[PDB]
């Protein structure tokens, strides 16, 4: 792991959902959502 | 949602919430209460089914009382049972959205006329003026007690996608006793919601369909015992880990119409319905609401996700076929005293449960029933097998199932349901209901007609072991002569394998009498060890398929390979499929495999060659889906045999800790009623006894683990020899077929060049890469389960795992081991940190910390242990309680004394072990740890990571104390981190591990064992002279720092950047003089570590060290590290000398 370096965000008890913000302030939050959508190309590979 | 609790069963009429209605057409009628929107419950014993059946007419392993549910006071305790189970199934946030989900899932409408819908679910008042909405009605039991269901309004309307009204008969009073733990009924209660899921959605699948379950090895025959598709779907357990494959290699039309049939309807809704004013908005809404949610969310709902969601214990191998393996026992909940909305109060182990009355009524008719004779035919031995209620077909479904070539295959299960939009729906009046004649089939009680069959054996089977094991008779001899306990005609012996216990019985039998409590305390402990001995030993033996954990009593146990010397020798000498009866079971499955389409002869090349690539994807997949096919029938064919000897063992373990405990309490007794020991030492006895008694619990559950495993083990390697090679022999024939035919057809192809021909035929061949699944992994984490994570985390020897940290506000102090330890800690105790975590700073006059727990009483026979980190700030010499449990003099207690520790263990016959450790008490940290193992008889202890201390405690008997361990060290004040206890004895090992790894987490530590940090006045010393502290002296116009075979001098580290206190491993460091102008550290020419005042010229050394020594850091510079010179003593940065020279402290 390295600083400086952009990551996306996956959490181990629910992989279907990522990482998003609702609102940028003092009230905002972060939050979960989903579905994590699927890249695929046929009869070679399919994942989230 | 809300539960409406506020129902008794003498509540007034309201005609909206509480009424009494009629179930279908039949004249009975019954009183029913709203509880959450179209969910009612009916007090009330099932009217569908008569009270009173003939007796042949009774379901096996069926409890029947027609004066159950019968009383005001017993339909008021239903009542109020089953809304507290809602309340704490609606507790849980998936638990309400199911409970949302079935209040919305309402039946189609059906369109009497086009235009013109009336309602399905409808319940008719006593006069029939009032009609009440209602998706789902819960009832009491039919006439069968324990027989929980649900059971559809009408069958072709739930069948075809409209869905119908759901019927539940539930028992929430009696619970069974799986292994260890008592099943909530709330698990219960939830299948039968999701199968009244599958009533109102109306995909209900055909009756015949139903997947493999078992096979009977029980009998002679071939037979296997299939499933329901719909208790498969949603039982959960290891089973559906069989089926619930990517690819699937089970499918059949009725996964393909249920989806076409639920789109038809939600477009009928959508089009004719959602347009329609002819109907109430609510009908609207809630059609709305029950297509918001597709098929395949009610088919992945399974008990598994629950149990995972609510944290509950449930079985999960065959755990729809128990009643063949599990003949269960009955208890009483209390909902009021044994239950509340967390479930079982205190646990689903740890809460007591009493007996139900009804254990006796039981009805046992047998599948089987196996008579041992001998050569002269007489009856020796008879016993019964019961069955499972699965339909058993005498067809092989693997042989006949044709896997699908052509199929198509693509989060939470009910993620698509709000809760707050189903709730904000305003129910449906009685003025606008308009109900259809022919909603209802006519209900039929359906009777199961076992079936009983005898076999007469000269060879004892494993039931006929696990039968004469158990006795009434409280006078029991411990026997090992299985035909003669049979023969016994005096009916005196019971039969064990215990050879120890049996031959310590023995050894006492001309032994004199147990006067007093000592030899009471003697006998009991040399029991319990003897038992644990004979039950929990174990062997490493390697197999053709590894490192097995042999459990040797098992052949003594079920009558497994009696024949030989040894169980273990007849197992290495027989292998792993010889613990089964029948051994070739596994059948080709009947596959076909589509050849390539002549259409593709005139196609060009890159086209040919992709149509290729399809086929060639399509073939893996079918291969894959062929070893899911042998997977599954590998399981229900040999596993299931091996599962048989698990469940038979468990029950063999388990009445061999009841015949223990019988001996126990037989003996405790008698001398109780027959002695002349002191009343107290009576109490204190009982006391005592009780405690060896959960400990023997303890170690049965470990045996039980042990043969778990093993028998696991032994199944998976049964797949690995016996199976696997049977899938690569098909498979390789399967290979060999289809690359004749694709190269044929190549060579067939006209448009295609030779050379191209060539290239085809080379790039579309199969071998042993495309069908070479095989997973040890995957075989070992079928078994893997909610249920296992829970039990484990339950029975954690961790008794007491101390955790403090600093919140905003206070700090927080506790145990986090989940047992139900208490703490009462004076609220003066701050929290500094310690080595990896916060530590309690204890003044050592007015600082106490209360530690209660039930095993902190010890006694006789239990092994413990006792870990933290100690840093000691006194110098007292007097003897000062630091911690222990001291009730009566009686217990173990560590205290202060000289500059050491001294730890004391007193029984209550006064024998005392008491041991003196020396240089502990140092400003510094030490790892303290004491394992006191009375299998053994060892006491160990650690200091830091030596073995200061190994006595035996064979002389020391029961211990018992109070349930309080207090931490006060007294007139000492003193950092407590750490503190843990465990119910196991502790290794070496272990106490390595622990060290080296709390040590272990990048930080750098001075002499002290604390924490060393940037910008503090520190001084250095070398490992070999740390005795010899680093002296600046003038020479040369420059000062240089040396030791003395002079100034002592004061060393600082540096950090670039400001915002760093603590120095951790590998990083970046600049050493620091203090002189009259701080000075910095520099690497001269000659490698001599010269003082420099420049800020910027100084270069940045690295710090680092070994994990195999707790504190001894290294200064490293560009690789070449610093070491003490030759006598000349300064440092040098060179490494052409001994390892020892690299290291350092700080202090």
């Amino acid at each position: 792991l390295q600083y400086d370096k952009p990551y996306y965000m996956l959490n181990l008890y629910d992989p279907n959902k990522y990482v998003d913000v609702n609102n940028v302030g003092i009230r905002g939050y972060m939050y979960l959502k989903g579905p994590r959508g699927s890249v695929m190309t046929t009869n070679i590979y399919l994942n989230s | 949602m809300k539960i409406n609790n506020n129902f008794n069963i003498d509540s007034l009429i309201d005609n909206r919430d509480v009424a009494i209605v009629r179930g279908r057409k039949t004249d009975t009628f019954f009183k029913v209460f709203q509880v959450a929107p179209n969910i009612w419950v009916a007090p009330e014993r099932y009217y569908g089914e008569s009270l009173n059946i003939n007796e042949d007419q009774k379901s096996d392993g069926g409890i029947y009382d027609s004066n159950f549910l019968l009383t005001n006071d017993e339909k008021d305790e239903f009542l109020q049972a089953t809304v507290k189970i809602l309340q704490r199934i609606n507790n849980n946030v998936i638990g309400a959205k199911l409970l949302s989900l079935i209040s919305t899932a309402i039946p189609f409408p059906y369109e009497y006329k086009p235009g013109d819908y009336r309602q399905t679910n409808y319940l008719v008042s006593k006069d029939n003026q009032h009609y009440y909405t209602a998706n789902l009605v819960i009832f009491g039991p039919g006439t069968n007690i324990v027989e929980n269901n649900a059971v559809y309004y009408k069958k072709e309307d739930s069948e075809n996608g409209m869905g119908t009204m759901s019927e539940i008969w539930f028992q929430p009073f009696l619970t069974y006793k799986y292994d260890q733990f008592y099943v909530d009924p709330a698990l219960e209660l939830i299948k039968c919601l999701i199968k009244s899921l599958y009533y109102l959605y109306g995909i209900k699948p055909s009756d015949d369909l139903s997947i493999p379950y078992r096979l009977r090895s029980e009998f002679n025959s071939l037979e296997y015992s299939e499933l329901d598709m719909v208790d498969f779907l949603i039982s959960g357990g290891t089973d559906y880990k069989l089926l619930n494959t990517n690819p699937y290699w089970f499918t059949d039309n009725y996964f393909i119409n249920a989806p076409k049939n639920f789109e038809k309807y939600k477009n009928d809704y959508e089009t004719k319905i959602k347009n329609n004013n002819d109907i109430a908005n609510s009908i609207k809404l809630y059609l709305e609401q029950k297509f918001k949610t597709n098929v395949q969310d009610i088919w992945e709902l399974n008990l598994s996700y629950f149990s995972t969601e609510f944290e509950i214990m449930m079985p999960e191998i065959f755990n729809n076929a128990l009643n063949h393996y599990h003949r269960k026992e009955y208890y009483v909940i209390d909902y009021f005293k044994n239950y509340n909305i967390n479930g079982f109060i205190n646990g689903q182990i740890k809460t007591i449960l009493l007996l139900s009355k009804y254990n006796k009524n039981i009805i046992n008719k047998p599948e089987l029933i196996v008579n041992l004779i001998n050569e002269n035919n007489s009856v020796l031995m008879k016993s019964n097998i019961y069955g499972d209620g699965l339909k058993g077909t005498i067809g092989n479904f693997y042989a006949v199932y044709k896997i699908p070539y052509n199929i198509g295959d693509e989060d939470s299960c009910l993620d698509n349901v709000d809760i707050k939009e189903i709730d904000n729906i305003p129910p449906i009046n009685d003025a606008d209901i308009y109900p259809y004649r022919k909603n209802c089939d006519p209900f039929t009680p359906v009777y199961n007609i076992t079936e009983t069959k005898e076999i007469n054996t000269t060879i004892p089977f494993p039931v006929n072991y696990l039968q004469a094991q158990v006795t009434n008779s409280n006078d029991i001899n411990l026997s090992s002569d299985f035909l003669k306990v049979i023969s016994s005609k005096d009916r005196s012996l019971v039969y064990s394998f215990l050879d120890n216990t049996i031959d310590y019985l023995d050894s006492i039998k001309y032994d004199g009498p147990i006067d007093t409590d000592k030899k009471y305390y003697l006998w009991l402990k040399e029991i319990f060890r003897n038992y644990s001995f004979d039950m929990t030993e174990t062997q490493e033996v390697n197999t053709l398929c590894g490192f097995n954990k042999v459990v040797p009593w098992l052949g003594k146990a079920l009558n497994i390979l009696n024949t030989g010397n040894s169980f273990i020798e007849e197992f290495k000498t027989l292998g792993p499929i010889s613990l089964i009866n029948k051994k070739e079971n596994i059948t080709m499955p009947k596959i076909e495999i589509d050849e390539i389409p002549n259409s593709m002869l005139n196609l060009s090349f890159k086209d040919l060659s992709e149509n290729l690539f399809n086929i060639f994807s399509k073939n893996n997949s079918y291969f894959e889906k062929i070893y899911y096919d042998f997977l599954d029938q590998w399981w229900t064919q040999y596993y299931s045999q091996y599962f048989d000897l698990i469940c038979m063992a468990k029950r063999s373990v388990l009445a061999q800790e009841s015949l223990i405990k019988k001996i126990i309490q037989k003996k405790l007794s008698y001398l109780i009623g027959n002695s002349n020991i002191s009343s107290d030492n009576l109490a204190l006895m009982n006391l005592t006894t009780t405690n060896t008694l959960r400990d023997i619990s303890n170690e049965s559950q470990i045996a039980m683990n042990n043969v778990n495993n093993f028998l696991n083990n032994v199944a998976i390697c049964v797949f690995q020899t016996n199976i696997y090679p049977k899938f690569i022999s098909f498979m390789e024939q399967c290979i060999n077929n289809i690359n004749k035919n694709t190269r044929e057809f190549i060579q067939k192809c006209t448009n295609i060049t030779e050379n191209e021909k060539l290239q085809l035929i080379n790039q579309n061949i199969f071998s042993s890469l495309d069908f070479d699944f095989l997973n040890i992994e995957n075989l070992k984490s079928l078994f893997n389960s909610e249920t296992g994570l829970l039990i484990k985390e339950e029975t954690s020897p961790y008794e007491l795992v101390l955790y403090a940290f600093q919140e905003p506000g206070n700090n927080a102090i506790g145990d986090a081991s989940g047992k139900n330890t208490s703490i009462e800690y004076s609220k003066d105790i701050g929290l500094v940190y310690g080595i990896n975590s916060d530590a309690l700073y204890l003044n050592g006059s007015n600082q106490s910390i209360s530690f209660s727990n039930d095993f902190f009483e010890n006694g006789l026979t239990n092994s413990f242990s006792i870990y933290f980190w100690l840093r000691n700030l006194g110098k007292d010499t007097i003897k000062s309680k630091l911690i222990g449990s001291k009730e009566d003099n009686c217990g173990w207690e560590i205290y202060f004394q000289d500059t050491g520790l001294v730890f004391n263990m007193i029984d209550s016959n006064g024998n005392e072990k008491n041991i003196y450790l020396s240089d502990v008490s140092n400003n510094s940290w030490h790892y303290i740890t004491i394992s006191v193992d009375r299998l053994k008889e060892q006491l160990l202890i650690f200091i830091d990571d030596n073995l200061v201390a190994n006595e035996s405690i064979k002389e020391i008997l029961n211990i018992y104390s109070s349930n309080i361990i207090s931490l006060l060290s007294e007139n000492n004040p003193s950092y407590i981190e750490g503190l843990t206890i465990l119910n196991k004895p502790t290794t070496s090992q272990e106490v390595l591990s622990n060290y080296f790894k709390v040590l272990n987490n990048s930080y750098i530590r001075d002499s002290s064992e604390e924490r060393l940090e940037y910008n503090k006045t520190y001084q250095l010393y070398n490992y070999v002279f740390s005795e010899n502290p680093i002296y600046e002296i003038k020479q040369n116009n420059n000062i240089y720092l040396t030791i003395n075979n002079l100034q002592v001098s004061k060393f600082k580290l540096l950090s670039i950047n400001p915002n760093k206190q603590y120095v951790q491993k590998l990083d970046e460091v600049i050493i620091s003089v203090l002189d009259n102008m701080e000075k910095y550290i520099d690497i001269s020419e000659d490698n001599r570590l010269q003082l420099i005042d420049n800020k910027n010229n100084a270069k940045k050394m690295i710090i680092s060290n070994d994990i195999f020594i707790s504190n001894c850091l290294t200064l490293s510079y560009n690789g070449k590290y610093i070491c003490l010179s030759m006598k000349d003593n300064w440092m040098i940065c060179n490494n052409d000398m001994s390892k020892y020279l690299y290291l350092w402290s700080f202090k």
